[PDB]
RNA sequence: GAGUUGAAAAUAAGCAGAGAUCCGGAGAUUCCCGAAUAGGUCAACCUUUCGAACUUCUGCUGAAUCCAUGGGCAGGCAAGAGACAACCUGGCGAACUGAAACAUCUUAGUAGCCAGAGGAAAAGAAAGCAAAAGCGAUUCCCGUAGUAGCGGCGAGCGAAAUGGGAGCAGCCUAAACCGUGAAAACGGGGUUGUGGGAGAGCAAUACAAGCGUCGUGCUGCUAGGCGAAUCAGUGGAGUGCGGAACCCUAGAUGGUGAAAGUCCAGUAGCCGAAAGCAUCACUAGCUUAUGCUCUGACCCGAGUAGCAUGGGGCACGUGGAAUCCCGUGUGAAUCAGCAAGGACCACCUUGCAAGGCUAAAUACUCCUGGGUGACCGAUAGCGAAGUAGUACCGUGAGGGA
RNA sequence: AGUAACGCAAACAUUGGUGAGAAUCCAAUGCCCCGAAAACCUAAGGGUUCCUCCGCAAGGUUCGUCCACGGAGGGUGAGUCAGGGCCUAAGAUCAGGCCGAAAGGCGUAGUCGAUGGACAACAGGUGAAUAUUCCUGUACUACCCCUUGUUGGUCCCGAGG
RNA sequence: GUAGAGAAAAUGCCUCGAGCCAAUGUUCGAGUACCAGGCGCUACGGCGCUGAAGUAACCGAUGCCAUACUCCCAGGAAAAGCUCGAACGACCUUCAACAAAAGGGUACCUGUACCCGAAACCGACACAGGUAGGUAGGUAGAGAAUACCUAGGGGCGCGA
């Protein structure tokens, strides 16, 4: 059997996105995206949280904790995909 | 302002049981403003205090916009205690207590005590 | 601990007292000793922590009703 | 506004539909990030029908008869086996 | 039955007279830590073969060792662990103090520490008190009584019996004997005291009472419902005052601009439960079971009682020191007996140790639901009427507004 | 009592700027000080003090337009760096085992336990707050797939190191 | 290579090997980088284009070789990773396992700010005190003392 690390509800993996200037800065500067996710998570079940709901192949997930408790995470994507055309659709 | 917050048992704030409900024609009964019918508007029942309509005047000042302009004089109804009103039927003008009917049916109804009609109103 | 499983014989709390009648505690306690008694009932020797009344029990009513009596045999 | 429907459908259908919903909850999740006009009320009903939806097939776990452990067993068995997919709605 | 999404306003969207919010009964979820329990851990984390770990129970395989034991594997809604203010029991157990010092003694078997357990616990069904008269398990209260005593006869310690009340309830087991098995057990019998039981024989049948998933019964509780009777004048406001009326099976209380029988919520009274709990009353049913005669043989709890010692505790400090329980060592008798009646002996009286279990009266408050208060009113009352065991101090125990 | 003091005797001065208000905040020019630091980085500790804007009620031993202060928002990106997923020392906990009024004491296997042993990334740029972490270049580790052979392989055990 | 119960090892015997070891070094990485300067506007805070030489020698490390040698007694951790290997013991077996050769794919949690010879840590203070470790420029000097300075950072939070 291929157990991952904990079972975490996997449909709230994801908390929100962050839309401050800086992230824009990230989209146009870096084809990377930045998310919120809670504490319990993963470089490898929000990487697999991108390819699914999303439909984008993703490049690296550079997480890091925020001293007020929650996750952020800076997911970069592919080459093939920019950020720009997929971020306009969520509503960045 | 502690002193005058809401009671919370289970953290729910208790709710008195009142006699007035909304669309009803009240008298004011003795303070203050004695004597005069009206509407009421809306409903606080943690105070049990009832606000009524044209009847209590309570000019109030607000700085109105954040550019600092026209600053309105707003007058404003504030609340008068439930003990303090009546129920009035048009027909028979006169300030009533309260009683509770049960009819033919299973639902049971408001009833001026004095003269003979009823106080609720249907489904409009 | 300083007791028989057998017969359940405890230590003894009493004072010794002196000329002068002064009374320390002296914790007074059973000659429960080692020793190794053999048991008919599976023609062996056991190893066991006895006191001498209870070895007066074992050679007196037997090993296996005095066993019995305490519960435990093995 | 009585849910009947629920207790009318299958174990399968009820659980894809619990899956869809979540789903929902995140897409509204994104949409409340996006400052888009978006109803709360939604997302009030959404996880509040979860919870109508887990009710449902946790009863369908008494009536059958096992222990809580065993729910415990068995649920937490199911949720380690979830492919995330987006909802119909496109 | 009418508005709601806590305090807690505002804003955005809802939910609702095919009954929302809310209340009550029974259920569901309950991340992580913490008995914490898959393993580790520097608690609320990490690693994971995603696991109730360990002890106990059940089942298989069954080491040195033949039977065993240990181990391993497995099952199990799976019994225990942990927490609990005070009371209770069991064990270790002081010292300051009092004696005007102090060691015997007291404080004190108190405090404290550990363990256990219940709404009560312990004890408890006479090998008992008593005195020639009598009582009938245990516990608690008043009393005897500050008496008899005990005590460097100092300081102090201090019963018990007779009497009066609360509450009452008594039952299982071993042995002698029959039957099965190598014992060890099992199934019948018997468990009592101005003695029974076993063995042998004769009679004789049903009155009364005890126990109880199960469901109809009752009341009570956890939501609630109906519920009597007035206006007007007065300097902000009237419930107060003055004028006119009424209710009372309701004049307890809280509020309402200001003090209320007639304003509200209510109260008196009458009602009301799908669901759970509790109270006694039914029920298929299990049970208790009887009387006489003969028989001193057989039995009536053994390393036990007693004794020599070392003590402890009974108010009794080793004293004439009995009763009760233990340490070492010796070590009985079965009813024609044994133990107690304050060394001990003789007679009489009383009871039958060395096997267990029991409700009530009883002690207390971390509390809960009612009713009170010659109790407090912000230096008081709980430390705490707001963030209260909080800010702050200490490494920590802890202190603390 | 409006008294001592204002925390070394490195030392500031001027011109401009901002403002209601400037010895003190900013900018420039000189002057002066440390320079095996009074420089830069990391271990511990602290916990948001870091950065932009706003404010000057309290704090700053004066003032203040400034602030390690108050409010709002943001910021800490690692296969390679440091720890854990590896190992053990001192030491701790110790299954069973011995002991002991209780609590627990001794002690073996075992398991934790870095201050040590083992293991793979450097240079330039970006940047209000991040850089061996983000971008670009060249690398290196640990597994899978793709091609040749082998029927045995892994662990425990024996040894070198 | 053998020999003994002898797979590896260890010990004993025999044989082949004149070289070996490691800092340093040349090239690639590596220049259509960096860089002095000039060239055009200032929110005058900096951005924009272009770009020369980029070598040699003397000193010389407390850093490497280096757990390299010499001397001494006071005689200098353990286990895993790593490498080699028979029997015994547990499991899986053929497109399964093992060993490589190029080439692609994949990349586990926590810490990362800031102060850290201190105004932020510890001394109740924005306290003339304390705090492990790393880098060690020039001149005069034996020197990490000293005196003055580059880099970098200050003028010590009352003044007249």
């Amino acid at each position: 059997l291929k157990y991952p690390r904990r079972i975490l509800d996997v449909y709230q993996i994801l908390q929100s996105p962050i839309i401050t200037e800086a992230a824009i800065k990230n989209i146009a500067d870096e084809n990377s995206l930045l998310f919120t996710v809670d504490v319990r998570a993963d470089k490898k079940m929000i990487r697999e949280a991108i390819s699914n709901f999303f439909g984008v192949k993703v490049r690296k997930v550079n997480t890091l904790i925020r001293p007020d408790g929650t996750k952020k995470a800076y997911i970069m994507l592919n080459k093939e995909y920019n950020a720009s055309e997929l971020a306009k659709k969520i509503g960045i | 302002r502690w002193e005058r917050k809401d009671c919370k048992p289970n953290s729910l704030p208790k709710l008195h049981k009142r006699h007035v409900k909304v669309g009803d024609t009240v008298k004011v009964i003795s303070g203050g403003e004695k004597g005069k019918i009206g509407e009421i508007s809306k409903i606080h029942k943690h105070n049990s205090t009832v606000i009524i309509k044209d009847l209590n005047f309570k000019t109030k000042h607000v700085k109105s916009k954040e550019e600092g302009e026209q600053g309105q004089i707003i007058k404003i109804e504030a609340a008068i205690h439930s003990s303090n009103v009546m129920l009035i039927l048009k027909e028979q003008e006169v300030a009533d207590r309260v009683g509770h009917k049960i009819l033919e049916d299973v639902r049971k109804v408001r009833y001026l005590i004095k003269t003979g009609e009823i106080v609720d109103t249907p489904d409009r | 601990r300083r007791i028989c499983p057998f017969t359940g014989k405890k230590s003894n709390k009493a004072n010794r007292v002196s000329h002068s009648n002064h009374k320390t505690k002296r914790l007074q306690f059973v000659n429960l000793q080692y020793k190794r008694v053999w048991w008919e009932a599976g023609k062996r020797f056991v190893k066991l922590r006895l006191s001498t009344k209870a070895l007066k029990t074992i050679e007196k009513n037997g090993l296996d009703a005095v066993a019995k009596k305490a519960g435990i045999d093995l | 506004d009585e849910l009947k429907e629920l207790r009318t459908k299958t174990n399968e259908q009820l659980n894809e539909e619990i899956l869809q919903l979540k789903g929902e909850l995140f897409m509204l999740r994104l949409q409340r990030s996006a400052r888009e006009n978006f109803k709360p009320s939604d997302f009030g009903r959404m996880r509040k029908r979860v919870a109508r939806m887990l009710t449902v097939k946790r009863e369908r776990e008494i009536e059958q008869g096992v222990g809580k452990r065993l729910s415990r067993k068995l649920d937490k068995a199911w949720k380690r086996s979830i492919v995330v997919r987006p909802p119909p709605s496109l």
